[PDB]
């Protein structure tokens, strides 16, 4: 077997999409354009418009059902105390920094700054958000303080207060290693958490474009909407691509057949645009709806769902926001400087199997210790630690060792 | 009315010229809403608008900030 | 277009994968992989359902016994049947209809 | 209250498809196929392809 | 057409992927999620497209 | 909340007490000593 003897704590980085532009286009203003007859064509052609719009406006809506949803989940705004004593550890770097604008944490900053980018066209319309940047800076604040202070009870129910070095004590407890190694590795463990939150904003800003998908969906709405007004200078197979002209230079009766080429395709222009906004739409709701899982499981408490937050055994995560989304920091305990060692399957000591309770048997080469699983403190093999089941024979491959009793020296001292 | 510096609302019958002009005009980033009445403090989001902005019915109609909930700030010592 | 990555590699890929998990348990998932005897890996992997070990460890012949056979059932399980498959072809199927 | 005293491991097979055929389709040649009339025309139409 | 097929056979991969890191890489307490019974592990195979 | 005595079968022990911050001092009563002294 081989077991490790050494642990190193890691933060990792996860980014996801929430939410895309709102915008909103009218036909009469784009199809025809302050022209009477254009109107009066296109008014036979039925009720294509009032669907486009009720279209667009539902997407319109699901933006801010998806912020809302991904965001809003906590009943009160909760505030880190005035004072900073969290057991040596250090969380300067993601709490909010007042002699700054309003409210932002120093990543926030390094994430608006690094991420960059319509204005008033005809019959375009761009919609504001609902939610302003500073109420979701709000959000993650107190997110970010409640998980500091009270642990996970705050997502249960009423928020319980807690020593952070005594949660984490117990949050090692979870992936099997007890409590003691914190206690007695404090200074370490504080010391790597401080450094790797460190790494972490040089990681991101050194990097030219590690963003990525959060840029990325941007630039492909801009440039669907650039071809729409793109498609508006085309002559369709017709006179001339300028509406005043084609009326200006004929009669109505000969130039109501251009006119209606001009309509047919623009009309088509525009249900493709508006089918690829609501396709794209679908995908952007399905993210983030993931991201809204990730944030319930993994920020509210701890995951034992493997790879789901990070790599490696899970501890607890921290959200910061991003210009149209949000960005995870996984922290994992992630073992290493691994030692090999010989094992037996159960003892047969008096010619009685004996089974570990919670570990496993190794061997330095003489002589037999029992260790737990995720570490190496090897203990003496007594009858308290192990349990006892069966007869010698049955089990394969066992090996003869005494188990010392506690309860023997002591009333042999006092028989 | 969306995206207009509001004192251009006049331009574009009966009782139409009575929500024109008029007598409360507030100015947000949305636009400019008539018929409502701006106030200090905060409740929960009504009727939604954008920007930060929930108006609602109180006997009139007010436009306010919105509220995200109740401050608490939870007692915490190293030993407790 | 070519795939850009051959069948042989994604067989390479999950023979990689199977030998981690048949020779390692499940810490390579996690950090570097550690070995341990295949036994004691099911031992364990009994003891997080609720039973105890020695249930495996006297049962041990019995437990190779049924694992082997029911592997042994997939195979004549998957070559009787013709519609095992049932759903890796029917995407080839519609693929190939809407481009005809 | 009842508990069982046996067992039976199992093996169960499940089938999941990851990906289709790329392809691609020549966005002129199909509508117009080397006409020189048919390709000065589809200018008029736009960006579509 | 092609489009929303396309976003299906997304769908199904990252149920897959989500398969694949949960059950083969460590147990799972989800029930019915990998088997119908307490599992134990998982062993993957290839196939021409899935 | 359940309190209780802490005896020595509800704890276990793990080196001296130098290295941890925030130790206390108190008795950790041990159950075996009243039943050795009434029957030695
Ligand atoms: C576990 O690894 C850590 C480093 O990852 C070790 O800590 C280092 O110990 C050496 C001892 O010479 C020091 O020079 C380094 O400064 C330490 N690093 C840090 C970050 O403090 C630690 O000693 C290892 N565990 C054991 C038991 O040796
Ligand atoms: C927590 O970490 C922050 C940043 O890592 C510390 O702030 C820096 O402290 C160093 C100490 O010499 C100063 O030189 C810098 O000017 C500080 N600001 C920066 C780097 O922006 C902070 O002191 C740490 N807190 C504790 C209690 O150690
Ligand atoms: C295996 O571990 C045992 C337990 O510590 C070792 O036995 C003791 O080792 C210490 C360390 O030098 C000695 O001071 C003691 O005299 C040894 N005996 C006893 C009874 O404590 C043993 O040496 C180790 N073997 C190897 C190969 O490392
Ligand atoms: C553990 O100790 C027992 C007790 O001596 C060993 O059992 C003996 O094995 C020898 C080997 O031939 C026999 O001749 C004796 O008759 C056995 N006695 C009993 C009471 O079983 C056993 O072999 C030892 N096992 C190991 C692995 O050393
Ligand atoms: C549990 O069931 C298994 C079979 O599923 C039993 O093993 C069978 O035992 C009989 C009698 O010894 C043999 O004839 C069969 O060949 C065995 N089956 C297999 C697959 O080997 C087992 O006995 C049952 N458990 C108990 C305690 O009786
Ligand atoms: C807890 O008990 C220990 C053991 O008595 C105390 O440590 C000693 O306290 C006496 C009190 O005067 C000092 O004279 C000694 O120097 C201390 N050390 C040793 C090694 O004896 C300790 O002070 C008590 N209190 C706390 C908070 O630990
Ligand atoms: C395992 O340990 C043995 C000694 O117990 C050693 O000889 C061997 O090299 C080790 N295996 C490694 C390091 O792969
Ligand atoms: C381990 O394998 C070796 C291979 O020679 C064998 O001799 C030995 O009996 C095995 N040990 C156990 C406990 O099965
Ligand atoms: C509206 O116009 C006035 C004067 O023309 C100007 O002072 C004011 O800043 C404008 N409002 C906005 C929001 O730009
Ligand atoms: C609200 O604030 C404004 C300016 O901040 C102030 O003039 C006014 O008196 C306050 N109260 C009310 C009821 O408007
Ligand atoms: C708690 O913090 C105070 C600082 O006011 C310090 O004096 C005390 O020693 C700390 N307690 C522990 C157990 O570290």
């Amino acid at each position: 077997i081989a077991i490790p003897t050494n642990f190193t704590i890691s933060v990792t980085t996860e980014i996801l999409p929430v939410s895309m532009t709102k915008t909103s286009v009218d036909c009469t203003m784009y199809i025809c354009g302050d022209s009477t007859e254009c109107s009066n064509l296109l008014l036979q052609y039925g009720s294509f418009c009032t669907q486009l719009n009720r279209a667009l406006t539902g997407i319109a809506v699901e933006q801010d059902k998806n912020t809302q949803e991904v965001f809003a989940q906590v009943k009160q705004i909760y505030k880190t105390p005035p004072i900073k004593d969290f057991g040596g550890f250090n969380f300067s770097q993601i709490l909010p920094d007042p002699s700054k604008p309003s409210k932002r944490s120093p990543i926030e900053d390094l994430l608006f700054n690094k991420v960059t980018l319509a204005q008033k066209f005809n019959g375009l319309t761009v919609l504001p958000p609902l939610l302003t940047d500073e109420m979701i800076a709000q959000y993650t604040s107190a997110l970010l303080a409640g998980t500091i202070t009270s642990g996970w009870t705050f997502g249960a129910g009423p928020a319980l207060q807690i020593p952070f070095p005594m949660q984490m004590a117990y949050r090692f407890n979870g992936i099997g290693v007890t409590q003691n190694v914190l206690y007695e590795n404090q200074k370490l463990i504080a010391n790597q958490f401080n450094s790797a939150i460190g790494k972490i904003q040089d990681s991101l800003s050194s990097t030219p474009s590690a963003l990525g998908k959060l840029q990325d969906v941007v630039n492909q709405n801009a440039q669907a909407l650039n071809t729409l007004v793109k498609q508006l200078s085309s002559n369709f197979g017709a006179i001339s691509s300028v509406l005043n002209d084609i009326l200006s230079r004929l009669d109505p009766p000969e130039a109501e057949v251009q006119i209606d080429r001009l309509i047919t395709g623009r009309l088509q222009s525009l249900q493709t645009y508006v089918t690829q906004q609501l396709i794209r739409a679908a995908e952007i709701r399905a993210s983030a709806n993931l991201a809204a899982t990730k944030m319930s499981e993994c920020v509210l408490g701890q995951s034992k769902r493997v790879d789901f937050c990070g790599k490696g055994y899970h501890l607890m995560s921290f959200p910061q926001s991003a210009p149209h989304g949000v960005v995870f920091l996984h922290v994992t305990y992630v073992p290493a400087q691994e030692k090999n060692f010989t094992t037996a399957p159960a003892i047969c000591h008096d010619g009685k199997a004996h089974f570990p309770r919670e570990g496993v048997f190794v061997s330095n080469g003489t002589h037999w210790f029992v260790t737990q699983r995720n570490f190496y403190e090897p203990q003496i093999i007594t009858t308290d630690n192990t349990f006892v089941s069966g007869n010698c024979d049955v089990v394969i491959g066992i090996v003869n060792n005494t188990v010392y009793d506690p309860l023997q020296p002591e009333l042999d001292s006092f028989k | 009315y969306q995206d207009v510096n509001c004192t251009e609302v006049p331009v574009a019958t009966p009782t139409w010229r009575v929500y024109s002009t008029g007598s409360n005009v507030f100015q947000t980033r949305a636009g400019c809403l008539i018929g409502a009445e701006h106030v200090n403090n905060s409740y929960e989001c009504d009727i939604p608008i954008g920007a930060g902005i929930c108006a609602s019915y109180q006997q009139s109609i007010i436009a306010y900030t919105m509220s995200l909930g109740a401050e608490n700030s939870v007692a915490y010592s190293n030993n407790s």
